[PDB]
């Protein structure tokens, strides 16, 4: 039904761009990555935004909000320095 | 790398709560956040295929790296 | 210095109660663990105790608190359905 | 298993705001949710060390069901 052929018209659109993404690795460290890894990584891709979602949606909840905002995603990054660095920069870019 | 249209409906999949909504700031930081962690497993599962003399990537350098990608992503 | 004392006093203590719930586990599945993994587990508890205190910082503080309460700890257990309830459980039982 | 004072002591080494403190329900609730996190360490390590024919747990069973554990609890 409806609900099934979304997922699968998402899980393509994430597919597509987790090729895109492995072939701009590839040509720099002189590695292929065959079909079927990029497949596994698109799925774990695909998994992993179910986590961030479902973190996401209690993050802001737990603030009282309904809507998520970059106080959120930033909470998201909180454990790692690095990432959290860079995800504030890219915020902090914004208009 | 992902488009924050895409990235809406990604999440949306997932909500439990049908209040939930997510700001455009939100939408592409997300899309960001997302494009690293792609970008990571890739390389990391780049250079254990690279650690094992293959240039080939395959599942297994994948799989030997997920449990410390995921773990670095909480 | 205090400090450093004071880490050596805190890890003594995780290991004290590392080896009592360990030697709980062996008896009731007839292994025992060396005093190697007992120490191994107990280092192991003491760092993730490090990341469990620092996210209940954060996730007290994303709601404008600085006290941590048991809803910060509720958070903590999100992603694991039986993991939350346990903890609820222990919540509910409080006065 | 822990004791809420030394829970207590515990976190605050860790707190990196002054204003941090913790109520007496969330000493509570994390002293059983560190109970349950030793004791799932010990119960998968000594599973692994049962599937490896030993009866002495070692820290490469540690080692083994380390990951999925950290992943566990996040």
């Amino acid at each position: 039904e409806q609900r099934e052929l979304l997922i699968q018209r998402l899980r393509a659109a994430v597919h597509y761009t987790t090729g895109a993404l492995a072939q701009d690795v590839a040509e720099d460290k002189g590695v292929l990555f065959s079909k079927q890894t990029v497949a596994a990584i698109s799925e774990i891709t695909f998994r992993q935004a179910e986590n961030f979602a479902r973190d996401l949606e209690m993050f802001a909840r737990h603030a009282k909000r309904s809507t998520i905002t970059s106080e959120d995603v930033k909470l998201l990054a909180r454990r790692s320095n690095s990432l959290l660095k860079y995800i504030t920069q890219k915020s902090d870019e914004l208009a | 790398g992902f488009r924050k249209e895409t990235v809406e409906r990604l999440l949306r999949l997932h909500f439990r709560d049908g209040r939930t909504r997510v700001n455009g700031d939100a939408l592409l930081l997300m899309a960001e956040l997302l494009k690293v962690f792609v970008r990571e497993a890739a390389a990391r599962a780049a250079r254990q295929a690279q650690a094992e003399d293959l240039e080939k990537v395959d599942i297994e350098h994948v799989e030997k790296v997920l449990p410390q990608l995921l773990l670095d992503f909480v």
